């Protein structure tokens, strides 16, 4: 159905009214967003539909109609722009400097900025406007607060 | 059955809400795509 390039919100029926389970990213006539938010589920624009084509679910990341198409990354640098997408909330972006996740097979960028769990899938954006990952996989600190990590996947 | 619905655009926007702290976690990612904290 709609194929314009954007953020766009996902919702469900299945529940009580409507339940915003996460965002995702279209672009390029691929929609992005992560894997916890549909389950791979084929998901639905208007009359249209948009069914899986790659997931991964400890990459947390799936594509729909056709491949991963977002490959921009955090130079290690700069500040970047959340655009959060909170439920029943206007789209809005919020500027901050990405910590650090330290791992076993490396390094990844890491947003510190507390959100609901329905805001899982809004896209990290470069001073270009390029999307440099999503926000929504990440762990819960001593403070209570939410660090999620800067997700993004391959481009083949 | 799910749905999606337009939210914007995806443009960086000079003003915008500038907060949160940078910091370095040692974590760690399971087989489940989980992170948790290492210390
Ligand atoms: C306390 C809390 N606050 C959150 C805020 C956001 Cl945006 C998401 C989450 C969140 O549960 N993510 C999430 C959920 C399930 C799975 C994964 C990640 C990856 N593996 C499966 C939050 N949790």
């Amino acid at each position: 159905g709609e194929t314009t390039d954007g953020v766009y919100r996902v919702m469900t029926r299945r529940l009580l009214g409507s339940t915003q389970v996460g965002v995702g990213v279209m672009q390029e006539g691929v929609f992005h967003t992560m894997w916890h938010v549909t389950k791979g589920a084929a998901l639905r624009s208007g009359e249209g539909r948009l069914d899986p084509y790659w997931g991964d679910v400890k990459q947390d990341l799936v594509s729909y109609c056709g491949p991963w198409k977002l490959d921009a990354a955090w130079d290690g640098l700069s500040e970047v722009q959340l655009l959060a997408v909170p439920p029943g909330e206007r789209a809005k972006n919020i500027q901050t400097l990405p910590g650090i996740f330290k791992t076993k097979d490396g390094d990844i960028g890491a947003v510190a900025l507390d959100y609901p769990a329905g805001t899982s899938g809004s896209p990290i954006l470069d001073k270009c406007g390029r999307v440099i990952g999503l926000y929504g996989n990440g762990v819960v600190i001593k403070n209570g607060s939410y660090v999620s990590a800067i997700t993004q996947g391959k481009r083949e | 059955d799910m749905y999606i619905e337009r939210a914007g655009d995806i443009t960086w926007e000079k003003d915008a809400e500038v907060t949160g702290n940078s910091p370095r976690l040692d974590v760690a990612l399971d087989e489940s795509g989980d992170f948790s904290l290492v210390e």
